[PDB]
């Protein structure tokens, strides 16, 4: 694939729809995995008003997947 | 003679007790028959071995554990409960036995060069070749099934309306006469299907003066389930897609028996004879346990029209008992 | 399954919860006050007669209408839960009418409600006199009691034995399907619970002639059989090495009335966090939990306020 | 892609289908984030009136994912 | 041209195949967003009745992942 | 596709195709966030009347959705 | 495509399949979301039986979207 | 429907799949629907016949769907 | 006519494609509402015994749309 | 598919691609419906030892989607 | 039989790919069908150590489904 | 397939993505039902630490569906 | 496709798509039930920790799933 | 490949169409694993702050599966 503009050639514009894939379902994770932590954090927050850190850390670790996802697929484009 | 006559005899226990205006349950035994018999139609690894599965329950062996002297009712089951179905045993055997038939059936259309180009006697072991698995050679068998449950349709559509004719009830009356209706625009559909280029014009017009008879006394009958007809329908649908299943699954078992008792190995030299046991060993176990599910099709196709209202005690509890306890002994 | 609608019907009677305010102002008030008072709310509506008797069965009416017809109104996995709360309840209503039937004594005189259990189940069992038929009417919904029934009444039949072994044998299913359902509330709540029944069972059955290990269960702390045999013969030794609990602070009290406040308030403010996970079945949990803390507090006001007993004597226990 | 609105190929308009995944499953997983975690802002605004905040700063974690699929999808297809 | 075309082309239907994802995803998303913590929310009224003004906030929120959707496919299916 | 009159042509054809997905999506996240709403309703009006209110506002939200996607359909499709 | 569509062939067809899509979607969405109501239902009417008809209406809502979807696609694939 | 060489052409055959996506449609969204409420319905019944007609008059709201889309794919592709 | 893309064409091709999803769809709807009839007809024969007979029938009741679906696409993919 | 290299061409490949889903779906629910049944099950087969065979059969019940989608696909390749 | 396209024919490879879809779909579902049995799968060994061999019988079912596809497939695509 | 993968060919590009489905569904399968086994295992070792043992052996038992792709795995290599 | 050739083609490519598939099913199959495992360690900490322990020992257990997926990818995707 | 030139290749951009499911869903996988964990870690840090270690080894074995989804993609891509 290429980053920007076309393709060219078949192969290269297959290769595109290929990356898309990851960094899509990597985002579904994503907020899904956060879905279960968050709900239970604000608890967290509420009880162990002391470790109200602790919740927020635990919430930040989902989001750096689709980021590490991104220099992935950054990486590929712009070349086979 | 025994096969009929047998479980004939329990059911005048039936007949000497009507609790309604529809006739006793009498015919619903040779109903079951052809079903039932030709649950078993595979080949020499399946139906040509099932020989040994009928002799341990209407004979005795040793082999299973609880099984020791069956002559003295000795079984899972208790002593006298093992008693109480012998006669089913017998009809267990029949069923073995007509299933052992439909094997030599089975090969009729996959061995002899008389019928197709296969072998007469094989190098290695009959029914080497599978000719069934030509698509049309199925089908035709499929479509056999089919028909016998168009015909249970139509028994169980007659038994309705009599209810209400010697019951003096008429809300059954108007709903099996009716239904009957609906049948004519079965009849037409299918052989457009049947058949292909038999009608499709001359049942879109007739269609629809079928249509009319469908609905005409259910009318006077008033009914506030108008969509209900849909699953009406539907219920016509389970009695094809069940003897469908019975004959399209009943080939399948056997055509798994290709890669299992034939040829699997080597190029299909002579040698695969003795080196094909190495899968027939757990094909045949795997096998046995699926083809006991079915032998549920018949008493689930007993249950479509039985336990759902079309001339029958059985919809939402009522007396008399469930088929199920009474084929249990018969 | 589904508890979309059966939750929006729970929020909807959250509505009517009495408030803290309410005992407030009822501390001042005498017996006929209270009950003028109670018809302005949701009890009042099933409130009866001037009679202390006549209020025990208008509260009974109150959560047959509003607690009782829960596990009924959900199916599956809702109803599993549902029950498990209400499980609890139908083990004081089955010990109840398995002696009436041991002892001989009429059907009358034992607290039922329906649930999961119903008023005709309970009657039903009464009228299958024979241990067999008794067994098999409890069967019947196929209910955990039942299956702890049906390992336990094979060993033995003697009465106050069925009931302590019923009890153990109950709870260490109960203790891992609740854990398993997989809600973080519920599982502290359940904790806290558990570790709270150990000791207050002790105390109530002592001098009972059972067995001490015969009435500990699965989800206990730092609590063994060893321990609850300890406690059972009467020593509070055992409190000054339990510890992580947030029950610690109730250790070296001799005091009963003390102890009991202090186990009670917590797990009130443990199930009242249960709204932090309203999906699933912490919204009825907290619900249900409420509304028992409310008619024991009811029943507690008005025999302080009919007897002449002392604001004091209730004035601590409605303040957490 | 870039620079499209109504041009390029079949080659282009492929890098268009897969880049588009990125950002839609990661707003379809930034709401389920928000329904679990929000569910119980509401418990707890319910008990204690004061953190009012708490739930409204926490709520708006989830929202970041969102805008994180919208980077990923305007990046591959163009190259800023 | 901005997601707004007549008779079209071929290549403005794979466009739109691609962007079409976004407007969807992000509508999903928002349905199940609304109504987990709009529920809880139903609950936070009963309650307390003042603090009707806290539920109205929390249901508005999830209405920015439809509506960034939407105009994600407009923006991208129209860039130079 | 077109909604100016007809609605054939093989350059229209695809744009059908991708135009759909934004309806579908949007119709099936309605479905799931109405359906709880519409339910509960009925427990309030039965429960107790004066606070009718509160569900039929919640009905509201999710409909924006159906529409929206309606609507981004509408207007590529014959300019309206 | 369908008999009464102002002009009919794979063209029409093709615009009939993806426009079927978004009702298919309506109808996945509706289906669930009503049959999570429907269970709960039951308890209502078998208590409530003088006023089965609120359970009734509940449960059109939801089946709203799919028809309104049927007649977008009957329109646009078929004018006559 | 109907089976004949005036009734299952080529011309006629994109009529057929065309109606063929009402039934798939309508399958799918009336299984869903009818079964959870069928489940609860159908023990309602058995435990108490005294509220025996009420959940079959429920049962039969969700396969509405089914009926009105089989309707009218027999109706169409029941001439060509 | 038949599912093939070789012996009428485009024409035909269409028709093999778009015929498969709506088997695929009455399918998947089915065989997830039956899970849900299935675990709760356990309670069912449990407490009406004497009524096993009821709780069969209504497992079969979601059986039915699945069938039909079935039975107009073997029809409907061999037409000619 | 009985025939699937026993015949050749395209034609017979299409009828395999529409089929496919058919039969596919249809495993996919039943292995499920299975799955569900069987969950629940596990406490009446031991309670009741004397009624376990009424919950394997209830196990068995929904085969037969799976087995109708898998012969309706080999009657049609090969051709009826 | 196989794909191919530069070592036998397309005729071929076509039915391959159409076969393929059905197995792709079934490996999903026996997957999933899996978790529940599993969980299940504890209580009977718990309660009745004794009495394994009811528990094995019942857990082998749905693995069955997909073993049976796999030979499915092996005798279509071992002809060719 | 047959030993090349560097000069290989699409037909064995096909047993790949047959293989791919056998090994990658029993291995999802098998990891949660174990861990399903597992998780229920803490309250197994709890109750009954002396038979830990046969939790153990439920446990190793979905990996039957492992070995089996494994065995088609090697019937199928140095084919086609 | 290869570990060591860093120039193919076509064929090669099918290969690599469908060895993909496998360690794909693998890693969804490893994470969910990691997840089952950790939501039965907080009753490990809890009841009596002592069996924290024994929790950590489960846990390694479905890890091998996802490195056993990798392997059989591996050496397929790489003959020679 | 690389950021820089001097890497790609057609054989490494195809095994990137398969690996991408990998990275997305063992994300998705790593994400939903690391969440219940955090679950356990609200009661970790409320019993006891000294065995908040049960928690950390606990947390860090889920993060396994993600790094090595994302390790085994830039070797087999990204090798040069």
């Amino acid at each position: 694939a290429e980053e920007a503009a076309a393709s060219g050639g078949l192969d290269r514009g297959l290769i595109a729809v290929g990356m898309g894939l990851a960094v899509g379902l990597a985002a579904l994770g994503t907020g899904v995995a956060q879905a279960r932590i968050g709900a239970a954090g604000v608890g967290a927050i509420a009880e162990d008003r002391s470790n109200f850190g602790t919740a927020l850390i635990f919430l930040l670790l989902p989001e750096t997947l689709v980021i590490f996802g991104l220099l992935i697929a950054f990486i590929l484009n712009g070349r086979l | 003679n025994p096969p009929w006559v047998k479980p004939f005899e329990l059911l005048v226990s039936f007949l000497n007790t009507p609790k309604y205006g529809t006739f006793d349950p009498t015919p619903v035994v040779p109903i079951f028959f052809p079903f039932w018999f030709g649950m078993i139609v595979g080949d020499i690894g399946y139906a040509l071995l099932f020989y040994l599965v009928g002799r341990w329950l209407s004979g005795y062996v040793k082999r299973n554990e609880p099984l020791v002297i069956d002559l003295f009712a000795l079984k899972l089951k208790p002593p006298v409960l093992a008693k109480l179905v012998y006669i089913l045993n017998w009809m267990v055997f029949w069923t073995v036995v007509w299933g052992l038939i439909y094997g030599e059936f089975f090969g009729t259309f996959l061995e002899h060069l008389g019928v197709f180009g296969t072998p007469e006697h094989p190098g290695l072991i009959p029914i080497l070749i599978h000719r069934i698995d030509t698509a049309k050679t199925a089908n035709l068998l499929i479509l056999l099934s089919v028909a016998f449950g168009v015909v249970m349709v139509f028994a169980g559509l007659i038994l309705r309306a009599y209810l209400g004719l010697k019951h003096r009830h008429m809300a059954h009356f108007w709903e099996g006469v009716g239904y009957l209706g609906g049948l004519l625009g079965i009849l037409a559909l299918a052989a457009s299907y049947l058949g292909n280029l038999q009608a499709g014009w001359l049942s879109a017009l007739m269609y629809l003066g079928f249509g009319v008879f469908l609905l005409s006394v259910v009318m006077s009958s008033i009914w506030l389930m108008i969509p209900e007809i849909f699953t009406q329908a539907g219920h016509i649908l389970s009695h094809i897609r069940i003897y469908a299943v019975g004959a399209a699954g009943g080939i399948l078992a056997g055509l798994l028996t290709d890669v299992g008792f034939a040829m699997a190995e080597r190029l299909g030299l002579i040698g695969v004879l003795l080196g094909i046991v190495v899968a027939g060993v757990l094909h045949l176990l795997i096998l046995l346990l699926t083809t006991l599910g079915h032998m549920l099709q018949p008493i689930r196709l007993i249950w479509v029209e039985f336990f759902t209202k079309f001339g029958f005690y059985e919809e939402n509890g009522r007396p008399y008992r469930p088929f199920k306890s009474v084929r249990e002994t018969q | 399954d589904d508890f979309a609608y059966l939750n929006a019907r729970v929020r909807v009677r959250r509505g009517t919860l009495l408030k803290e305010s309410f005992f407030q102002e009822a501390l001042d008030l005498s017996f006929a006050d209270f009950l003028r008072l109670l018809s302005e709310t949701v009890y009042g509506g099933e409130l009866a007669g001037q009679g202390l008797p006549d209020v025990d069965r208008a509260v009974l009416r109150t959560q047959a209408k509003l607690v009782g017809d829960l596990p009924r109104l959900v199916t599956g996995e809702a109803r599993e839960a549902v029950r498990l709360l209400l499980l609890r309840n139908d083990l004081h209503n089955l010990q109840a009418l398995l002696r009436a039937k041991a002892t001989g004594r009429p059907f009358e005189e034992v607290l039922l409600l329906p649930g999961t259990l119903r008023e005709e189940v309970w009657r039903q069992a009464y009228e299958a006199q024979d241990p067999a038929g008794m067994a098999q009417v409890l069967a019947v919904p196929g209910h955990p009691l039942a299956r702890a029934l049906r390992a336990v009444l094979r060993e033995t039949q003697d009465l106050a034995r069925v009931e302590a072994l019923l009890a153990k044998r109950f709870f260490e299913d109960v203790a891992k399907a609740a854990k398993g359902l997989d809600q973080p509330a519920l599982r502290d709540y359940l904790a806290l619970e558990v570790d709270a029944e150990n000791l207050r069972t002790a105390f109530k059955l002592q001098g009972s002639g059972l067995a001490p290990d015969a009435f500990f269960l699965k989800g206990g702390r730092f609590v063994d059989r060893v321990r609850f045999a300890r406690l059972m013969e009467g020593d509070y030794a055992v409190l000054d090495e339990l510890s992580g609990t947030p029950f610690s602070g109730l250790s070296g009290v001799r005091d009963l009335k003390a102890l009991e406040r202090g186990l009670r308030c917590v797990l009130l403010k443990e199930a009242k966090k249960g709204v932090q996970d309203p999906l699933g079945v912490g919204l009825v949990l907290a619900y249900v939990k409420e509304r028992e803390w409310e008619a024991v507090r009811l029943r507690l006001l008005a025999r302080r306020a009919y007897f002449g007993l002392p604001r004091a004597q209730v004035e601590e226990e409605v303040v957490c």
